[PDB]
RNA sequence: GAAACUGCGAAUGGCUCAUUAAAUCAGUUAUAGUUUGUUUGAUGGUAUACUCGGAUAACCGUAGUAAUUCUAGAGCUAAUACGUGCAACAAACCCCGACUUCUGGGAGGGGCGCAUUUAUUAGAUGAUGAUUCAUGAUAACUCGACGGAUCGCACGGCCGCCGGCGACGCAUCAUUCAAAUUUCUGCCCUAUCAACUUUCGAUGGUAGGAUAGGGGCCUACCAUGGUGGUGACGGGUGACGGAGAAUUAGGGUUCGAUUCCGGAGAGGGAGCCUGAGAAACGGCUAC
């Protein structure tokens, strides 16, 4: 190719889309943003094919230009918005909040939060360096740039911001013992604590997390995401509570449900 | 001794010139010998920290550094200047009779002075930048045959 | 040879048809930009002098100054310059095109003049009358220059004395006014107090920053301190 | 045009690749500046890949040269082009590039050597400061016999068909000593 | 609000499989070897002002030519076009330094935004597996396309001055979208192809040039290397590679132009302009 490519085939969409394989030739093309393109959850596809407000692109369209749609407490118009994990989906019309967490299955699931807990995200600290000045700056994976950090952040870290005043209200040091996410692989959108961390010279570092129920998984260092400082999230889990259940556990509930 | 060329050879950023001459400091300070540890276990041969000799492309005095695939093999040929070929015996497997065959790998490889080798020493070499048509590699520890 | 003749202070233009060869001499050999004497080229052109701005050729290739000969030659040109106007062709795109040389040579069509001084008759249809201009100035200084203002002085009232008024077909008058460019407005001195009170704000706000930054550090030293004094 | 593609080489067995795609715009070259001392001072802009800017020396004659003993920095004119090591052709045709051996005006070192130390080579405070500076002054009369003739061998470390400058330092201690043996076996 | 200037796009998509046999390509690396319009986040201080200048389109009317979004001349008039120019002010820091009574004090003068280039220096016992790293300081340097003469809505508070929400634009870093190059391993038939490569780059070294950046990529000098029955080199392919497809007890055989990913081409070559991005072809130049 001479240059960039605006277009997506809907066959080459990440799969978590759970885009259906006759619905058209095309994908939405994520827009360069806040997260990557195979990570994200575009706008248009929380606005129609999930909460199921918008029947067509041209009302995702409509509905976004009427400024109804806030991502992490700002406007947004473009539909290809990459909204990512933990973003939070605001609609102060309809009065409700939405942050988007991993289930257990790898998909993106719209979790409603409270008010208040709208108020804060968790960001992952990607490296902690000197900018220009001399002035000490951290940038997290979710593309913010936060200058002035507190000098016990180190990269890997997960800090709590406060989207209405844009500072950091708390943060977490990534050690052994914290409950985590996965947010790649996997076992994206399982939960569990830290027992080791695995390290190798000039590779990619292995964490060994165990969920609560005692199965234990391995993922690498870029994969996880720590949400809580101990055995307690600071935010609020999908109903799955990242407990991965096997297909026989999942027949047994269905059988269960069908019963009752 | 080894300013063989027609031109100056100088460590880079290594003021030799300096008035203020000390020994404690760092490499690379006050005129001193610049020298790193390349890391990833290997350690930095006294040959290289004590040398009088000028290699850009040597990993622990010069300015490559070691990044990617670490490599082990033998000492195929030495008759490059600072450059040898490394040999790599692997066995690949068929599929359809369920058998190995023996195949072989040539890989160029810069070779420091900190080193010498001879054909037939049991080398580890480290990915580095291009440092040639077909060289991507330095030698970071030499065993010899005996 | 037919001369296409325009009198710039006038704003008229006609075209002359010449063919006697003794007129035609008297501009030969000539090239864009260089000047006529009208006593030359007739007998009703006495007093006046033409300059040569360009013509074209008996197949309409343009003359273009500079290329210093009389016949045709190939040249690769540039978007937006004479002899090539390049409409619809895209940014950085040239072409070679056929022009002719900026001498004047029996092979033009047309010769492109202009008056440049006003001889003592009158030319009729060319110096017997005056196309007013078309519209007026836009930019508040080009008012002020025109109408002889100076500073603390108000241009709107002149652009109300150039108004074109005309009737609609219905019937109803029309006054049409040109929007006063580069004119200073409560708005735009507005606009200059809040770009110098956004750089009041980053200054603060990075004083701000660096501030509370270095007493963290230093409560952070004085705890070290505190357990160094174990 | 010039191009940087490993596609036209022979393999490194001695088999000739055929070619499987036309030149890339990515992967040009473009005619050396050869830049060459002389008062006629000709920098032009040259755009490079990403809007960017390349200053493309042709004709230079001043230079940012770089006294690193004395840790002072002074604009000098280039006078000559004594030794290269790539090309003594680059030395006949005057050709300033990068690692070439210079001669620069040695004025505005001494001029800054006068003010600084009180040393050719007016109040207590300016007497006491250049008494301090003095002790412990030390020339390595090389540059010093340099010096005589207003001319100091210099090196310029600036690459000019890329940045559009000469710029450079003063050569002192063992690279002074080899480029005078060279100077001298020339 | 037509038209037109300005801005942006037209480098995606679509089509085809000719060339191409460790080459494309696949999995797996790397950039501590680079560029990246845009998005997102952060950042921006030492350079008539109640606001500068000259053009030009549309328009208008003289035309030329057989002719083409072929084309010349005249009259007007805009800017977020173009070109200039105050750039709200400051501390700190560095150098010189009259005087002072003096290991110092010190007026005054110069430098000092950001970017660029070089050089010296700090970076200990902030960062990485690893960097003379991030980054700081200093000396200078550059004839710097940088540091807002732009637009909309609302328009209130104090006595003329302040004042909100936006839009567009410049520069830096980070991020995102990517590319480029790159590590390892892997490809059909053929030895009735056993030697090949190296004048004129072949393999390596030194110094340059060039490039966005590594690199014989190119140049100068130097050395004699490099590949090969574990099949080099050459030849054939009715050979684009892969995901895959047909048939399959298992093992396997054959196919894979075609909708997904990667590559390549736009009659054949070659060369470019614009642009963040093209060696572009529903762009140009030539054969
Ligand atoms: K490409
Ligand atoms: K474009
Ligand atoms: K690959
Ligand atoms: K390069
Ligand atoms: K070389
Ligand atoms: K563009
Ligand atoms: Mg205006
Ligand atoms: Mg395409
Ligand atoms: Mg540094
Ligand atoms: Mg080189
Ligand atoms: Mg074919
Ligand atoms: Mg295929
Ligand atoms: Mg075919
Ligand atoms: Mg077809
Ligand atoms: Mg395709
Ligand atoms: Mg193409
Ligand atoms: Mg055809
Ligand atoms: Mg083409
Ligand atoms: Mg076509
Ligand atoms: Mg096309």
């Amino acid at each position: 190719a001479r240059g960039l490519k605006k277009h997506l085939k809907r066959l080459n969409a990440p799969s978590h889309w759970m885009l259906d394989k006759l619905g058209g030739a095309f994908a939405p093309k994520p827009s360069s943003g806040p997260h990557k393109a195979r990570e994200c959850l575009p706008l248009i596809l929380i606005l129609r094919n999930r909460l199921k407000y918008a029947l067509t692109y041209r009302e995702v369209q409509s509905i976004l230009m009427q400024r109804h749609i806030m991502v992490d407490g700002k406007v947004r118009t473009d539909k290809t918005y990459p909204a990512g994990f933990m973003d939070i989906i605001s609609i102060p019309k309809t009065g409700e909040n939405y942050r988007l967490l991993y289930d257990t299955k790898g998909r993106f699931r719209l979790h409603s939060v409270r008010d208040e807990d709208a108020k804060f995200k968790l960001c992952k600290v990607r490296s902690v360096q000197f900018g220009q000045k001399g002035i000490p700056y951290l940038n997290t994976y979710d593309g913010r740039t936060i200058r002035y950090p507190d000098p016990l952040i180190k990269a890997n870290d997960t800090i709590k911001l406060d989207l209405e005043t844009n500072k950091i209200v708390d943060f977490i040091k990534f050690d052994v013992g914290n409950v985590v996410m996965v947010t790649g692989g996997r076992n994206t959108g399982r939960v569990g604590v830290i027992k080791n961390r695995e390290k190798h010279k000039g590779t990619f570092e292995t964490i060994h997390v165990e969920d609560a129920q005692g199965h234990q998984f391995a993922t690498r260092l870029g994969n996880v995401f720590t949400i809580g400082k101990g055995t307690k999230p600071w935010v609020s889990l999908p109903k799955g509570k990242g407990i991965k259940l096997t297909i026989i556990e999942e027949q047994r509930k269905r059988d269960a449900a069908a019963q009752a | 001794a080894e300013q063989t060329e027609k031109s100056f050879l100088k460590q880079p950023k290594v003021f030799l010139s300096t008035k203020k001459a000390d020994k404690a400091k760092r490499p690379g300070k006050a005129g001193n010998r610049f020298w790193k540890s390349v890391g990833l276990g290997f350690k930095t041969p006294r040959e290289a920290i004590d040398g009088t000799y000028i290699d850009k492309k040597c990993p622990f005095t010069g300015t490559v550094a070691i990044r990617g695939r670490i490599i082990a093999g033998t000492c195929h040929s030495a008759k490059m200047n600072r450059t040898i070929i490394v040999r790599r015996n692997y066995l690949h497997f068929v599929k359809k009779y369920q058998r190995y065959e023996k195949r072989h790998s040539n890989i160029p490889a810069h070779i420091s002075p900190c080193f010498r080798v001879k054909e037939g020493d049991h080398v580890i070499i480290g990915q580095c930048r291009p440092l040639s048509k077909t060289v991507r590699f330095n030698v970071l520890k030499v065993v010899p045959a005996g | 040879m037919k001369l296409n003749i325009a009198n710039p202070t006038t704003g008229c233009q006609k075209k002359v048809e010449i063919d006697d060869d003794q007129k035609l001499r008297n501009l030969y050999d000539k090239r864009i930009s260089q000047e006529v004497v009208g006593d030359l080229l007739g007998e009703e052109f006495k007093g006046y002098i033409f300059k040569i701005m360009g013509g074209c050729d008996k197949q309409g290739f343009p003359m273009k100054q500079g290329v210093l000969t009389s016949g045709r030659v190939r040249l690769l040109l540039h978007r937006g310059t004479p002899c090539f106007r390049g409409f619809g062709r895209r940014n950085g795109e040239r072409r070679r095109k056929s022009v002719r040389g900026c001498i004047v040579s029996q092979d033009l069509s047309v010769i492109n003049l202009v008056i440049v001084k006003k001889g003592e008759n009158d030319l009729p249809g060319l110096t017997d009358t005056e196309k007013p201009r078309m519209r007026g100035p836009k930019r508040a200084s080009k008012i002020k220059k025109l109408f002889n203002l100076g500073k603390d002085d108000d241009v709107r009232s002149y652009v109300n004395t150039y108004r074109r008024t005309f009737l609609n077909k219905k019937g109803k008058k029309v006054s049409k006014a040109p929007k006063i460019q580069r004119l200073v407005t409560p708005l735009t001195l507005q606009r200059k107090r809040a770009r110098i009170a956004d750089k009041k704000k980053r200054i603060a706000k990075k004083k701000s920053e660096a501030a509370e930054y270095q007493k963290l550090l230093a409560q952070r030293l004085k705890e070290q301190r505190d357990r160094r004094s174990e | 045009g010039i191009s940087r593609d490993s596609m036209h080489k022979r393999r490194a067995t001695g088999g000739k690749q055929k070619a499987w795609r036309k030149k890339r715009k990515y992967e040009l070259g473009r005619q050396p500046a050869n830049t060459k001392l002389s008062s006629n001072k000709t920098v032009r802009r040259v755009r490079v890949r990403g809007g960017n800017v390349k200053w493309r020396a042709l004709r230079l004659d001043t230079g940012n040269f770089s006294w690193g003993s004395e840790a002072v920095t002074r604009k000098t004119r280039l006078l000559d082009v004594v030794y290269n090591s790539s090309n003594n052709e680059l030395v006949r045709t005057q050709t300033l590039v990068k690692n070439a051996i210079v001669q620069v005006d040695a004025a505005p070192f001494k001029q800054w050597y006068l003010t600084h130390y009180g040393v050719e080579i007016k109040s207590n405070n300016v007497q006491r400061k250049l008494e301090k500076r003095q002790q412990g002054r030390t020339l390595d009369s090389h540059i010093e016999e340099q010096f005589s003739g207003g001319r100091l061998l210099a090196c310029i470390s600036s690459r000019p068909g890329q940045c559009g400058r000469a710029d450079g330092y003063i050569l002192e201690g063992k690279e002074l000593e080899f480029y005078m043996r060279k100077l001298q076996k020339k």
